């Protein structure tokens, strides 16, 4: 019955700003206390900043990082959650979470002003925070040879370097081989630019009657690359 | 972060294992579970003293006792394989929360797998580019927990690495891949380059040369 | 008012005291 949706996530530059919305439904919004969380990538979760009910006086506690630059506000009347964010830093990327504050508060063994957890939550909108612009991939082949092979199979593949922002999609012999294609995740690089791999395995009798071709596409930057391998 | 937790705990299929966080304002405060899986939305699993939400398995359990607060799963099954976070006070007496470092939960549903390893050399076309990226490539292997290095001919290599997290396959086996990038010069100084591959005890070694 | 929830928590543990 509880629903959550967040949105206004996207890029943009350091020391930009940018105000994400979080609308709910489902449960009484008026009285009910409302967090915003957020989870680095490849990290864990992160308290950024919690407002209270009416009870309170609609006050807001922020995280340590993030106080003075942040602020939460809400519209009970159209229920939306609203995360004003000023001065945005690279560090405060990339995905963030709205949820239903509950209270809790043991008599015996409790202490003040207790604990507070979360029942509710939404998918999130992701921020990226970057000062790099738009660029092309740079494709490598990954020629197979003796130093890249086992057996009757052999391996090949590209290498897509460079590029900015996500996605690419690489595809092969125009998507006519699909069959022990593996595309691996983007890494980040300390450049601001990402780089991935696509390689494909395949039988060392199929060099010399077949011809692979990976068909790399970044439409962030409008550019189309079919990249031939072959081998040393 | 002021609450502390395990980096990464394994369990068997069908037994019982138990995370734990540690935190000084564990002492006066309470703590409350999630389960975290990749690109899905927290869940509540388990809070204060003995309160479970509805939805959630009699398998989960919390306790609490000095400044160490547990989570017991008594009987995992397979889908249990996912992160976990505990949320409390900073301080006590705090009105701020925090969360811990996490803890990813193991659950060997699938038997354990060896990597395959594969080492490309920087190809001629790059070397053009006054650039020089050695490649290997670890995919098929189970679980996603895996440890590269990277050695110039003995020598241990320090700095201009970068290693993906281990990714979910197509057949639900994991996969990553780890990228050096030299200059032309380095690459032809020493006599080989290479990719040390660690899993489970187990370690695998793929070599290049700058020659042929 | 007694609808701050501080105030509540702290009008509550005093009575242990």
């Amino acid at each position: 019955e509880v629903q959550l949706v967040e949105s206004g996530g996207g890029l943009v530059k350091p020391g930009g700003s940018l105000r994400l919305s979080c609308s709910a439904s489902g449960f009484d919004f008026d009285n009910a206390w409302m967090t915003w969380v957020r989870q680095p990538p490849g990290k864990g979760l992160e308290w950024v900043g919690r407002i209270t009910g009416p009870g309170e006086g609609w006050s807001v506690d922020y995280a340590a990082p993030v106080e003075g630059r942040f602020t939460i506000s809400r519209l009970n009347s159209i229920n939306f959650l609203y995360l004003e964010m000023n001065n945005l830093r690279m560090e405060d990327s990339g995905l963030y979470f709205c949820a239903r504050t509950g209270k809790y508060y043991d008599f015996w063994s409790g202490y003040p002003p207790g604990e507070e957890y979360f029942q509710d939550w939404g998918r999130g909108t992701l921020v990226t925070v970057s000062s790099a612009s738009t660029k092309g991939p740079s494709v490598f082949p990954l020629a197979p040879s003796s130093k890249s092979t086992s057996g009757g199979t052999a391996a090949l593949g590209c290498l897509v370097k460079d590029y900015f922002p996500e996605p690419v999609t690489v595809s092969w012999n125009s998507g006519a081989l699909t069959s022990g294609v593996h595309t691996f995740p983007a890494v980040l690089q300390s450049s601001g630019l990402y780089s991935l791999s696509s390689v494909v395995t395949v039988p060392s009798s199929s060099l010399g009657t077949q011809t692979y071709i990976c068909n790399v596409n970044h439409k962030p930057s409008n550019t189309k690359v079919d990249k031939r391998v072959e081998p040393k | 972060y002021e609450l502390t937790q395990e980096t990464g705990v394994s369990v068997a299929l069908g037994r019982t294992v138990t995370i734990t966080c540690r935190g000084d304002s564990l002492r006066s405060h309470y703590a409350s579970w999630y389960q975290k899986k990749p690109g899905q939305a927290p869940i509540l699993l388990f809070y204060g003293k003995n309160n479970r939400p509805s939805g959630v398995p009699d398998r989960f359990s919390g306790s609490a006792s000095g400044n160490r607060a547990s989570l017991t799963i008594s009987g995992a099954q397979a889908e249990d394989d996912a992160e976990y976070y505990c949320s409390s006070r900073d301080k006590s007496g705090s009105r701020l929360s925090v969360f811990g470092g996490g803890t990813k939960l193991t659950v060997l549903s699938q038997p354990k797998a060896a990597p395959s390893v594969t080492l490309f050399p920087p190809s001629s076309e790059e070397l053009q580019a006054n650039k020089a990226t050695l490649v290997c490539l670890i995919s098929d292997f189970y679980p996603g927990a895996v440890t590269v290095a990277w050695k110039a001919d003995s020598s241990p290599v320090k700095a201009g690495v970068e290693t993906t997290t281990p990714s979910k396959q197509s057949n639900n086996k994991y996969a990553a891949s780890s990228y050096l990038s030299l200059t032309p010069e380095q690459w032809k100084s020493h006599r080989s380059y290479s990719c040390q591959v660690t899993h489970e005890g187990s370690t695998v070694e793929k070599t290049v040369a700058p020659t042929e | 008012s007694l609808w701050n929830w501080f105030n509540i928590t702290n009008x509550l543990w005093l009575i242990k005291k």
